[PDB]
Parts: structure tokens; sequence; C-alpha cells
């Protein structure tokens, strides 16, 4: 049966490997391009705890990539856009009897101007 | 006047109509396809017994009969 | 027969499409997803109850995990929108510039290697641990 | 069908071995953690170290141009932002998984239930229609008829 698919708020997994890529390295390149001189305010451990830092970063979000496709290998048929339209669906059919509800509620303001009242 | 509450019992009528399609949507529960299934239900959803709530059914439908 | 207004034979109605009578899972087969995270087996017994954290697929690694990485320890950051963010020759050549057109910010200007080597040859010795 | 089983089998291949990848990319993440952590300062550590930058920018090379490879289903399959923010909330995605299918089935019987409360309507107010009026008898019979039509998507469970 057919579903209306909705794309909305959604990305592709080749686009989230590529940004997480290009965003581990631009801040790579970007910790290089800060710390290439070495002064009083910015010691060499200053560097070295700043560089640790930043690969923890870089092991946490690395390690949530993994997590995300450990669950990616969840779904066999891959049919995740099939259950999104299926519940953008079920908001669809679990709506549609509150707005017969509004429509017949509608019909019935529609009726307060017409009648014909007693005569005088 | 005669006219006058037909006219009412009209605009009740179709009031009656509204508010039992209110019931029916808002008061209804959960019930098996399948004894294999899962049941479950929540907080936010008015779970009723199925006998009165037959029963209520029933003196609406009793109600929508007798205006008319 | 007594005609009455609007009330007409002919016309029909036919159900939904798809029917919420039915279990729509199994209608469009998502009965492996049902059985793979359905709370109790389908025979009566409870199943295994899965853990909150995601101790079970960070448990295959060798390494210094022993917390777990939240929004709360100050250890991570939030990437999403930038996790988010987004941008003759046949449809292979096109398809290698498609695989070239990333490649550009993994050579120097960008990632000059000697200045790299410049920076991490000035590392000391020891780590301040509390 | 054939097309969609054979490249879900190479869904299943090419997640298979971007674990690999991410994995090995975190195992360079521990060794050069440990070597900031143990650093001698000797040029053999800082070498070493140079080498692991080496291996993890060519890691995340080979993951980077199969992000952007055609012959991939890196971009059909399909990633929202509530797994991805629920991760990132320290919170395991099965939760998420179970509860958006939960969620399907509790629109399911909520629905299912709109439908047989309907029809208890239905048919008890036709009962009572009839029961008033004895003269519409053949209209309320026609009107259940239509409204009850030929199974085609009921039958079935």
């Amino acid at each position: 049966p057919a579903l209306p698919h909705v794309e909305i708020n959604q990305v592709s997994l080749a686009l989230v490997i590529r940004n997480l890529t290009v965003f581990t390295m631009k801040e790579l390149a970007q910790y290089m391009k800060t710390n290439v001189h070495t002064q009083a305010n910015e010691p060499n451990s200053a560097k070295k705890i700043r560089f640790l830092q930043l690969i923890i970063f870089l092991r946490t979000q690395f390690l949530k990539l993994y997590v995300l496709v450990k669950w990616t290998r969840t779904i066999k048929q891959n049919n995740f856009h099939v259950l999104i339209d299926l519940l953008n669906w079920f908001r669809t059919t679990n709506m549609n009897v509150n707005n017969c509800i509004w429509a017949l509620k509608s019909s019935l303001n529609s009726m307060t101007n017409a009648k014909l009242p007693n005569v005088d | 006047d005669r006219l006058t509450q037909l006219q009412i019992c009209l605009d009740q009528m179709t009031e009656q109509f509204c508010a039992t399609l209110n019931y029916i949507d808002k008061n209804h529960g959960f019930e098996r396809l399948t004894v294999n299934e899962p049941q479950m239900s929540d907080k936010h959803a008015t779970v009723v017994p199925p006998e009165e709530f037959s029963n209520t059914i029933d003196e609406l439908s009793t109600d929508i009969i007798l205006k008319t | 027969p007594s005609y009455y207004y609007y009330v007409d034979p002919e016309t029909t109605y036919t159900y939904q499409q798809p029917n919420p009578l039915q279990d729509l899972i199994s209608v469009y087969g998502l009965d492996d997803i049902s059985r793979q995270v359905a709370r109790t087996n389908l025979d009566g017994t409870k199943a295994v109850k899965l853990r909150k954290s995601y101790k079970n697929q960070i448990a295959d690694l060798s390494g210094k995990f022993s917390t777990i990485p939240t929004r709360e320890n100050g250890k991570g950051g939030q990437i999403a929108h930038i996790l988010f963010q987004n941008n003759n020759m046949s449809e292979q050549q096109w398809r290698e510039q498609l695989r070239n057109r990333d490649i550009a910010l993994f050579q120097p200007p960008n990632f000059d290697w000697d200045l790299c080597s410049s920076v991490l040859s000035q590392f000391e010795r020891s780590y301040p641990s509390e | 069908m054939n097309g969609n089983s054979t490249n879900n089998e190479q869904l299943q291949q090419e997640l298979a071995t971007t674990q690999d990848q991410v994995a090995s990319i975190i195992e360079s993440f521990v060794e050069l953690g440990v070597s900031i952590y143990d650093f001698p300062g000797t040029p053999e550590a800082t070498k070493g170290m140079i080498t692991n930058l080496q291996r993890n920018v060519d890691r995340l090379y080979k993951l980077n141009v199969r992000s952007n490879d055609p012959q991939s289903s890196l971009s059909k399959v399909d990633i929202p932002l509530e797994v991805v923010q629920y991760i990132e909330d320290g919170r395991n995605p099965d939760i998420y998984t179970r509860e958006f299918v939960e969620a399907i089935r509790r629109s399911n019987q909520y629905q299912r239930g709109k439908m047989h409360g309907l029809k208890q309507l239905r048919d008890s107010l036709a009962d009572k229609i009839v029961d008033e009026f004895p003269e519409l008898k053949e209209p309320v019979e026609d009107i259940i008829k239509r409204t009850s039509p030929i199974d085609n998507v009921s039958n079935t469970h």
C-alpha cells in the first residue's frame, strides 16, 4: 500500500560521515593554526592539555558515530522511511475523526443566523 | 412558540449528534485484534470499562431516538 | 419502497488504505523490528530487559572507557547542527569529481604536516592529573 | 525485490566494514591518548605520534571518499535528528526504536478502538432506529450493508 513520503528533518548517512570528517579536520586545522606560536600566556603545557581535550572530544564524537552505525545495523530491510510515513499517516488518521467533529461543529455554527424567530 | 420549540429541538438534536461523536472519539479504549499482540495504555487516554462504555453508547442512542 | 434523501444504494464506501483494523506492523512487514525489540518473547515469557545506556555497544572496544560520554559530563559537545549542514563529463566522470570535491581539505595549506610536526615537537614530558 | 535484497546485503557489508574502520580510529585514539598521558619526550615518540596522525588522516580519507563513493548505500540509508540527539544525550538508541515502534502499535490500537467504538455506536443506533420507526427497516439495512462492505483488507490479521 502507498504511503505519503516525508523527507523533512532527515539526512543521509553519507552526509553525516562527510560532515563529521569535515568538522573534525577543520577543528584539527584550526587547532594547528591557533597553536602555531608559543607564548607565556599559552605555554606548551597548555598546548598539550588542549590537544588532549581535543582528542577526547574527537573520541566522544566518533564513539557516538560508532553507536549510530551500530544502530543502523539493527534495521535489516532499511524500511525506516516506511516507519516514518506510517506514523505520519497514523497522525492524519487519528486527526480525521476530530476533523469530522469540528466540521459538524462548523455546520452547527453556520445555523446561528439561519432561523426565523417568533413573530412580534 | 411551537415552531420556536421545533427549531430549538433541531439545534439540540444536532448538538446531540456532536456530543455523541465527542464522547465516542474521546472516551474509547484499546482492544485486541489478536491475543498474541501486547496490550498497553497511557495516562493521557481515558480508559473506561467496556460494559459501561456500551451502556453509555446505548443511552446516547436512546437520547437521540427520544429527541427524534 | 420509500426514497429517503442522500441514502443512495449505488453509492458504496470502501475501507481505509491501509486499514487500521489490521496490524500495520504485519502489513508492511515490521515484524522483525517488533520481535527484535519486543519487551516479551511471543511464547508467554518475559524477554531480557535492555539497558538504558549504550554499554552493550561500547563494550566491544579495548580502551579507557569506564564511564558514559553524555551531555552533562562536559566532555561532549553539540555537533548536531554542524552535523546537519549541507552544501563532456559522463556519469562516471561526474562521480569522480563528486568523490574529489571534498579532498581539498586534506592537503596543505589546510593541513600542513610540517607545521603539525613543529607544533607536536614542542610537547614536554608528563601530564598534570588530579 | 532481488535488487532490494542484494543492495541490503551491501548495506550490511558496508556497515560492518565501517564498524571496523571506526573501531580502528578509536584504537588509534586510545594509543595517542596514552602517548599524551605518558609522553617521554623522545624524538622517536614524536615520530610515532606523527605516524599516528598519518594513520588517523588516511582512515578518515578512506571513509570520507567512500561516503562520496557512488558504489555505496551510504546515501540511500536515512538518518533522522531524534536518534542522533538521543545518542548525544547518552541514551541507548534501541530504546528510541522501541518507543517509536510502540508508538506505531499505540496509534494502531487507538484508531482501532475508534473504529470499534464507532461500529458499536452505528449498530446500536441502527437497531434503535429500526425499533422506533418500522418504516425505516430497508434504508437502515441498506446503510449497514453499504457501510459494512466486502472485506479485502480486514479478513487478514
